């Protein structure tokens, strides 16, 4: 960015958020959404979309 | 009944070694399936 601001946001579809190579569920990584010994969530996987087919 | 006392100092579980490489290197991913059979398939891929 030559602009002044170097912030950009970016939507996410919910699809995209899942496990990596559709695995099943573990214990720490239900659906995408990774998880400590509390409730809360660290981090996601998101995959890509391919509209060309695969 | 009995006079006799005794005291106990060391107490060791032996293990025998065991660890899982094959599971760790390879099939790193688990696919759960309801249904009765699993279908594994395979393509060609020679073109001319």
């Amino acid at each position: 960015s030559s602009r002044l601001f170097r912030t950009q946001f970016r939507m996410v579809s919910p699809k995209r958020i899942s496990n990596p190579n559709n695995t099943g569920d573990s214990r720490n990584c239900r659906a995408g959404v990774q998880i400590n010994d509390s409730g809360a969530a660290l981090g996601y996987y998101v995959s890509e979309d391919g509209y060309p087919g695969w | 009944s009995m006079y006799t006392t005794a005291q106990l100092l060391a107490a060791n579980e032996q293990k025998f070694k065991f660890d899982p490489l094959f599971l760790r290197l390879f099939f790193r991913e688990s696919y759960p399936f309801t249904t009765e059979k699993v279908y594994l398939s395979q393509i060609p891929g020679l073109v001319n």
